[PDB]
């Protein structure tokens, strides 16, 4: 049955101007959830899509799809525009959910070629063995994507798939392909990372 | 038998998600033996959701 919940919540805040601020929150939800944001009820981030494809690949599949999603807002600049109610939205096709918090700025030489920012992430993704799972990065910007696992690149091959938007793609997944997976997402002036787990549950 | 690194970052995440489904069902001590058995042996979704709170 789908199911989705809060698990790290938004919290109010009196923030200075000019400095770099970051909201985060982190959602369970089965099947997988995407996150956006609104402020004072309008979209800044992110968007309600799915993972329509990997549907598609788990056809006929008994389906776990269950675990954490996590989400980060970056305010560069924080000034009285920024003033205001940020929410974090979770959506899983068949729930939503919600966590909302009242920021606001206090007070008045803030900064452009910078490093990407992973916005969105797997934290954990648990999927029976079998069947297809999905790690996903999600960037502020079109980037370019490295996957790595056991200090190792993650290569494309008949199992791994690593797509344009910053899915990681694994077939057939069993119990050795366990635990973390950095997405390293790359413009010309750096690099952004961020961890994700696979858990493949026993199939019985 | 995973290797110690996998089985290390399971830990914290199989955590995470036994507390979070359990709440205060769960004491963190007793979300740590199910993480403990799940990151070193293969669980059912089953298991990892309802172990720590059997009650639901």
């Amino acid at each position: 049955p789908a199911k989705i919940k809060i698990v790290a919540p938004l919290e109010s805040a009196l923030i200075p101007g000019g400095e770099t601020y970051q909201l985060r929150c982190d959602i369970m939800s089965t099947p997988a959830a995407t996150i956006h944001w609104k402020f004072n009820g309008k979209l800044i981030q992110g968007s309600n899509e799915l993972n329509v494809e990997e549907k598609l690949l788990n056809f006929g599949k008994a389906i776990v799809d269950t675990g954490i999603v996590a989400s980060i807002l970056t305010i560069q600049c924080p000034s009285a525009e920024n003033s205001g109610t940020y929410s974090c939205v979770g959506y899983n096709g068949h729930q939503t959910i919600e966590t909302v918090a009242e920021v606001e700025i206090e007070g008045e030489g803030c900064r452009h070629k910078s490093a990407p920012e992973i916005v969105f992430w797997t934290d954990s993704r648990f999927e029976m063995t079998g069947n297809v799972a999905t790690l996903v990065c999600r960037a502020n910007q079109q980037v370019d994507w490295v996957w790595m696992s056991n200090d190792e690149l993650v290569k494309n091959n008949d199992k791994f798939t690593v797509l344009s938007n910053g899915d990681l793609v694994i077939k057939n997944i069993v119990w050795d392909d366990m635990g973390t997976y950095t997405c390293i997402a790359r413009n010309q002036f750096g690099e952004a990372r961020q961890e994700t787990f696979l858990y493949p549950t026993a199939h019985h | 038998v995973p290797a110690p690194g996998e089985t290390r970052a399971c830990g914290r995440k199989l955590i995470s998600l036994v507390m979070a489904v359990c709440g205060d069902l769960c004491n963190p001590q007793e979300g740590k033996d199910i993480a403990t058995e799940c990151c070193g042996n293969q669980c059912s979704d089953d298991y990892i959701r309802s172990a720590c709170c059997p009650h639901h």
